[PDB]
């Protein structure tokens, strides 16, 4: 259940850094598991099997109904408000206003996705395009504003999850101690960038020596934690080809309260955004993208195909903690 | 005596303590990058 949703999570992570290895990556792997499977709310046959294989599920185990159930019981605890948290997340599908859609898709969406049906104009490129735009600055609350670019003016209908993370520090840092410091992108290239310092605090720790990094838990009391994982100097690659739900485990079975004399991070923000059609494909979901798609359970007849996956994702770190959000459209054309 | 400082590339995973559930996971290669 949460395990496939983090095998998903470091397989997608690895087709991201594939693309380009030394880039900035960001993204919310639940955002793009929970779109998939809203989509599979609507698919049958191979074109239903390969996402539910793709996102990691194992068939055998969980069936379609309990597989619905557990991202609808996930949804419901990632709306959350406190004077530590603020976390959102939401789904909807913008629809052809005369597209029929059956009762049991509809039904289902809202029950076990939260989604609602808007009636869109897509003809009208630039309205729809504003109006799935607006609904993701609105629940991102103005953090993505431009998750949809372009949009084929014969889309059907556009299939969106976004989620909204803002969380304090613990311990905050104090903007009195941020000062410019190198950062070095390799042991010979090195840029000035806003480092914040704490001193003497206790965190969860581990040092693993075998695999040359350190990892600390910040923020770790209440729903949520940051797992940060250090490597040494030019041992980032060696870290990544040990990544997995295994390694993870034994990070945080490892990890030990412990004084830590001085901290250093920087203050900073990255995006990045991203069309996964590619990424999807290798990792096997196939015929929702060719005219052999089946999403007949959507309209009660195969006559949709998806044609672009896009993901957006922007991340915040400052003194007093991090804000982080993302966003993933699913967008259908007839066939 | 111990000195955690990020001024390297590094991963961050972020979690819901009771889920297990990973929200976000990025890497940091260029804190400056556009
Ligand atoms: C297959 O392992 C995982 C795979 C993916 C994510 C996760 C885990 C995981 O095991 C895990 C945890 O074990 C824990 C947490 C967690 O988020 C995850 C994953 O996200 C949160 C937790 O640390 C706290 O609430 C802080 O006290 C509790 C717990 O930590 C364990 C080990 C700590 N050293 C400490 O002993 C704590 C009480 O239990």
């Amino acid at each position: 259940l949460a395990s496939a949703n983090v095998d998903f999570a470091f397989s997608l992570y690895k087709q991201l850094v594939l693309k380009a290895p030394d880039k900035n990556v960001i993204f919310s792997p639940l955002s793009i598991s929970t779109a998939l499977a809203f989509l599979s709310l609507g698919a049958h046959n191979t074109t239903l099997t390969e996402i539910l294989k793709g996102l990691k599920f194992n068939l055998t185990e969980t069936s379609e109904a309990e597989i619905h159930q557990s991202f609808q019981h996930l949804l419901r605890t990632l709306n959350q408000s406190s004077d530590e948290l603020q976390l959102s997340m939401g789904n909807a599908m913008f629809v052809k206003e005369q597209l029929s859609l059956l009762d049991r898709f509809t039904e289902d969406a809202k029950r076990l996705y939260g989604s609602e049906a808007f009636a869109t104009d897509f003809q009208d490129s630039a309205a729809a395009k504003k109006l799935i735009n607006d609904y993701v600055k609105n629940g991102t609350r103005g953090k993505i504003t431009d998750l949809i670019k372009d949009l084929d003016s014969q889309t059907m209908m556009v299939l969106v999850n976004y989620i909204f993370f803002k969380a304090k520090f613990e311990m905050p840092f104090d903007p009195q101690d941020t000062h410019q410091s190198r950062f070095y992108l390799s042991k010979k290239k090195y840029v000035m960038v806003p480092m914040m310092s704490l001193h003497h605090l206790t965190i969860p720790y581990f040092r693993d020596e075998e695999l040359s990094c350190t990892v600390v838990q910040l923020n770790y009391t209440g729903n949520a934690s940051a797992l940060f994982i250090l490597p040494d100097q030019d041992k980032m690659e060696e870290v990544e080809a040990m990544l997995s739900q295994e390694t993870l485990s034994r990070f945080f079975e490892s990890l030990e309260f412990r004084e830590i004399g001085e901290l250093y991070l920087p203050k900073f923000s990255i995006s990045r955004d991203y069309n996964l059609n590619d990424i999807l494909l290798q990792l096997g979901i196939e015929e929702a993208f060719t005219s052999k798609a089946d999403l007949s359970g959507i309209t009660g007849a195969r006559n949709l195909a998806v044609s672009q996956v896009v993901h957006k994702a922007v991340l915040d770190v400052f003194e007093e903690g991090t804000e982080r959000s993302a966003a993933t459209a699913l967008e259908v054309l007839f066939q | 005596r111990t000195i955690v400082r990020f001024n390297r590339p590094f991963l961050m995973i972020i979690v819901d303590n009771f889920t297990w559930s990973i929200f976000f996971m990025s890497k940091v290669t260029n804190p400056k990058q556009a």
